[PDB]
RNA sequence: UCUAGAAAGGUAUGUCUAAAGU
RNA sequence: ACUUUGCUCGUUCCCGUUAUGGGAAAAAUUUUGGAAGGUCUUGGUAGGAACGGGUGGAUCUUAUAAUUUUUGAUUUAU
RNA sequence: UUGGGGCCCUUUGUUUCUUCUGCCUGGAGAAGUUUGACACCAAAUUCAAAUUGGUGUUAGGGGAGCUGGGGCCUUUCAAAA
RNA sequence: AUACUUACCUUAAGAUAUCAGAGGAGAGUCCUACUGAUCAAACAUGCGCUUCCAAUAGUAGAAGGACGUUAAGCAUUUAUCAUUGAACUAUAAUUGUUCAUUGAAGUCAUUGAUGCAAACUCCUUGGUCACACACACAUACGGCGCGGAAGGCGUG
């Protein structure tokens, strides 16, 4: 449907350190390989910290959508066209 | 603060929100972007606690203090489901009237952009 | 559909097979590593000041500095601050851009030295490195450059260059 | 009828959708609570928070919240074996349907 | 029927929003959102004692009561009071109408009396 | 659809004798050729037969242990054999359309200028200008250098490299037609 | 039984052809 | 309520007369609504009006109370 | 036009609207203000030079004209006592 | 810039405030530069409306931080189990106790972690405005200077 500016910013950051913390207490933090549309994250090369503090490493991970609770983009997405309030699209095809 | 009556969530972008979540932590960033899922993109946020230790004190019977875990996460996007309220804490760094002036010039700068790119594609 | 805000280009109906194949597009690359470079050129060089809050000076202050001395200043002309300018901007890319890497140029014989400093068969970053390679499905890319790849292998051994002085050695 | 409850609810148009939420009102398992608005006899609802109340239903809806009237509160409470009853009188009340476990229509 | 297009017609009304955790929010009523968003202008939010002598109220929601960061510190039970709270719509679990008004006018629908009528 | 769930009961309700017209055969078998070709610009349209899994998992159980029905396999060959030998058409057409461009006419009279140019250092003066012949129909195949997908029947290259022939060769329609063709050499081998 | 004419684009890709001196 | 005949009190003016009547204004004044002008004070000053969209974005309604957010497995309890 | 005094010059790229000239024994001179002008980032053609693609800047204060609104006053008109 | 080749793909429906009246178009719908009331937004314009806006007659001060130091601060509390041997209190998967083998997996930290309190240093923010160096007040206090920030309420 319509995604708006959280799903989109989040598919903006497809290649980038991300850091994520998942609904079990889990902290996943690696290179965003694919985003999708429900928040649905793969992630490369990351370094897994378990719940209690045990951090260890896994190639790629897969999280469910559904579990996520926070994800922690880079800073200078800040400045990403996304947020310009005043846009001005050309013409339609 | 005072925040107007009659101000809901898509009108307060670039304040800096205090959300709270599900498990007593709370996030307190600049606000600069929502969904209709209700989840936030905030800018500058601090995630803390109060730690299972120190929740004693608050327990009900000078002042009280609680030494509370400030975490900086910088531009957190969050996920809906796990928001419970939201308030708001501090005002933008600009004004009503310097958003008034900076947003004209914002979309006359677009206008032009947009005039300049026609103009081109004809040419 | 979809919109590139960045390409500034629409799109039909958005399939992520169209989606993703627009963005590994080079020219998308192109206008997004702009956009980006902009952006941080925009917020380095934006001197935004302090407000000043000036208050009225005391009378034992104006005495004092009033009784010390006046300084000289110093200005310069329209080319020269311009010419300046352009030398400190040079100055601090190549500081933010140069890095020292003399431990890289100071092993270069040593005995592991495949299985560490080569950067494509490290064991944490060693399947990425091949993965991003890119596909180069342009045979002119690869027909543009005629020199040696030096593909240096993992399975390399002590034995050979057995003396380092020998094989002809730079000084640092 | 047949046609309504027998499709998907995609295929429906908007006349349908509406007939088929008065034909699940009127004829349906939400019919205890309509029998109980029009009918005027209390009910017993236990909400999922061990929280038990009894109340007369003024409206209902398609996800059973609904707006009750001289609601009374019956929970009880206890830390090991000392335990106790208690009771809260509210007026008018509006009740989110996420909660309810078991409507009863008492006899 | 949808029955949130009745609590959309009670504006500027006391109510007394009874949480999923056990805090309840007093205030000024606002704009409610179709998913049960509500607004609440002056609210005075706080968190019950259960009212027998070993029990224990909910940890939770008292870390929660205290980072909302308006908590009056030196009284004795857990009252925080600020100024717009913005709820969730999915963490209500029951609303407290004020006494005053009139169902048998509000309970109206409209849109439901519309489509029995044109149709 | 919208909601996942419909897409779900769309799957499962067309989850839940066995001959007759109602059932495409072909597809039962495995492949069906309106159904590899349904999105691409060599697209047939819709499929007449109906095509439902049900039907097709009792087949992969039939001829798992029970047996198998020839005459679907000679449906299959039929429309297996209509398509292919269309296509082989096609492709003749395509380097037809190569042989037109090659037997141009203003083309042939100006290598057939150059080549009345072409006319011991007689045989250096003649090489130098058959040279310069050469370049002027390899400048003719310059304006095209094309070759044909035996295969598909669409248009290659080889000045391209190896790896945008390998973006061609996994197609929707290079693939399917891949498997047309190595359906009909099996059946063709099998029934010879 | 109540008169069937399917699109025409978008992005990605390589190659050709070409336009420049001091 | 209209209508006439005389008495009395009475806003203002005239007359028979300064007792008191006759006639006129059915007035002087106060309030509301409109036009003109005085002065004070605040704002704008290069784009604006009408129409047309197989035009973009917002908001609402319905699919949508069935695994990915909003109709509950976070008051830790048996 | 000149002379004196006070305050500021962090305006740090010595007024930050741009370009050129220029300054602490000074506060200055010219040119320009949106189908444009200017500053900068990127690249390949093997210095610069050139084009193509992007991001920005185009300001603040005062005065005459016209105009939107508010308050008070005066004149007139219609209505209520 | 132009041209050709190949890949990938071709759109959920409806609406734009409500109520009520009047009028009209073959019981309901639709419309009215129709009419009232209600709601909403913008723009103006107002309130003796409410809150806030930092010394120079001095080297100060307020709000917020420090992912700053003293600081190994002061006080507490932790650092894997098994199979066996030698001895061994002992319901356990010899638990307890010293030493060893073998075996599972095994975030680092013990200058740590948790509790408590103080001192010092450093950031960011604003009218560092104008007039004045003064004898006020029970109806408690001329809120009777120019502004600016934020909210409340009313009108056009
Ligand atoms: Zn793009
Ligand atoms: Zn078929
Ligand atoms: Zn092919």
């Amino acid at each position: 449907t319509m995604n708006g500016i959280p799903v989109k910013l989040l598919n903006e950051a497809q290649g980038h350190i991300v850091s994520l913390e998942l609904t079990t207490g889990a902290t996943y933090r690696g290179k965003l390989v694919e985003s999708e549309d429900s928040m649905n994250v793969q992630l490369r090369d990351v370094i897994a910290t378990e719940p209690q503090g045990a951090v260890t490493h896994m190639d790629q991970i897969f999280v469910r959508g559904s579990q996520i609770k926070f994800i922690v983009v880079p800073d200078l997405l800040k400045n990403a066209p996304l947020f310009k309030k005043n846009s001005s699209r050309p013409m339609p095809p | 603060i005072q925040v107007a009556h009659s101000s809901r969530l898509a009108n307060l972008i670039d304040y800096k929100l205090r959300v709270l979540t599900q498990d007593g932590r709370v996030y307190i960033g600049q606000l600069m972007a929502f969904d209709k899922h209700m989840n936030l993109v905030l800018n500058e946020c601090i995630e803390e606690r109060v730690p299972k230790t120190q929740l004693d004190k608050l327990r009900p019977r000078t002042t009280l203090n609680i030494k509370v875990e400030k975490r900086v996460l910088g531009l957190t996007i969050l996920r809906g489901e796990q928001i419970l309220s939201t308030v708001v804490e501090d005002k933008p760094l600009l004004s009503k009237k310097e958003r008034l002036v900076r947003d004209k010039k914002e979309k006359k700068q677009a206008q032009k952009q947009t005039k300049l790119r026609k103009e081109k594609e004809k040419k | 559909r979809y919109y590139c805000e960045y390409c500034h280009s629409y799109l039909t109906h958005d399939t992520l097979s169209v989606r993703k194949s627009h963005l590994v597009g080079k020219n998308h690359l192109r206008i997004t590593a702009d956009y980006y470079r902009n952006k941080a050129r925009d917020i380095i060089n934006k001197h935004n000041h302090k407000r000043r809050h000036i208050g009225k000076r005391g009378r034992k202050e104006r005495e004092n500095s009033s009784q010390n001395e006046t300084l000289k200043v110093t200005c310069l002309s329209n080319k020269e601050k311009r010419h300046i300018m352009h030398v400190k901007k040079m100055n601090q890319k190549e500081l933010a851009q140069t890095s020292i890497d003399t431990l890289k140029l100071l092993y270069d014989g040593s005995p592991g030295y495949s299985k560490v400093f080569v950067d494509a068969n490290r064991f944490d970053i060693g399947d990425l490195v091949k993965a991003s390679k890119l596909p180069q499905r342009a045979n002119e890319k690869s027909a543009h450059h005629s020199f040696k790849q030096t593909s240096r292998s993992r399975d390399e051994t002590c034995e050979s260059n057995p003396f380092p002085r020998l094989n002809n050695p730079k000084k640092l | 009828s047949s046609q309504i409850i027998d499709r998907p609810k995609h295929e429906l148009s908007r006349a349908e959708l509406e007939e088929l939420e008065e034909f699940e009102f009127k004829h349906g398992p939400m019919s205890l609570i309509n029998d109980a608005m029009v009918t005027r006899t209390p009910v017993i609802i236990s909400l999922r928070n061990n929280h038990k109340i009894i109340a007369r239903v003024k409206a209902f809806d398609r996800h059973c919240n609904m707006v009750l009237e001289n609601v009374k509160e019956l929970w009880t409470e206890k830390k090991g074996k000392n335990v106790i009853n208690r009771e809260r009188f509210i007026s008018k009340l509006f009740l989110r349907g996420d909660s309810v476990i078991v409507v009863l229509k008492t006899p | 029927m949808k029955l949130v297009n009745f609590l959309k017609k009670l504006r500027n009304e006391q109510v007394t929003i009874e949480l999923k955790n056990g805090t309840t929010v007093w205030g000024t009523l606002q704009s409610v959102s179709p998913q049960m968003n509500a607004i609440l202008t002056d609210v005075k939010l706080t968190l019950p004692q259960p009212r027998l002598n070993k029990l224990n109220s909910n940890g939770i929601a008292m870390a929660s009561l205290y980072l909302t960061g308006g908590q009056q510190p030196t009284a004795s039970d857990n009252i925080a009071s600020l100024q717009y709270i913005n709820i969730r719509g999915n963490t209500i679990r029951q609303i407290i109408l004020p006494d005053s008004l009139n169902l048998d006018s509000l309970l109206v629908d409209q849109k439901q009396l519309n489509s029995l009528r044109r149709s | 659809m919208s909601t996942p769930a419909a897409e779900q009961r769309k799957l499962v309700e067309q989850l839940m004798g066995l001959h007759d017209p109602k059932i495409c055969k072909s597809y039962l078998v495995g492949e069906c050729p309106y159904d590899l070709f349904q999105g691409t610009k060599q697209s047939l349209g819709k499929c007449p037969q109906m095509h439902l899994t049900k039907h097709k998992i009792q087949y992969e159980r039939e001829v798992k242990q029970g047996k198998t029905f020839p005459e679907f396999e000679r449906e299959y060959l039929a429309i297996l054999s209509r398509f292919v030998n269309e296509c082989n058409g096609q492709i003749s057409v395509a380097l037809q359309n190569l042989k037109h461009t090659a037997e141009e006419r203003m083309k042939i009279q100006q290598v057939t200028e150059e080549l009345d140019v072409l006319d011991l250092i007689s045989k250096r003066k003649e090489v130098a200008k058959r040279v310069r012949n050469i370049t002027e129909n390899v400048g003719q195949s310059a304006q095209q250098k094309l070759q044909v997908c035996e295969v598909c029947g669409a248009y290659l290259s080889r000045l391209d490299t190896d790896r945008r022939l390998a973006d061609h060769f996994l197609g929707k329609i290079h693939l399917g037609y891949v498997k047309m063709r190595e359906d009909y050499d099996r059946l063709m081998k099998n029934n010879r």
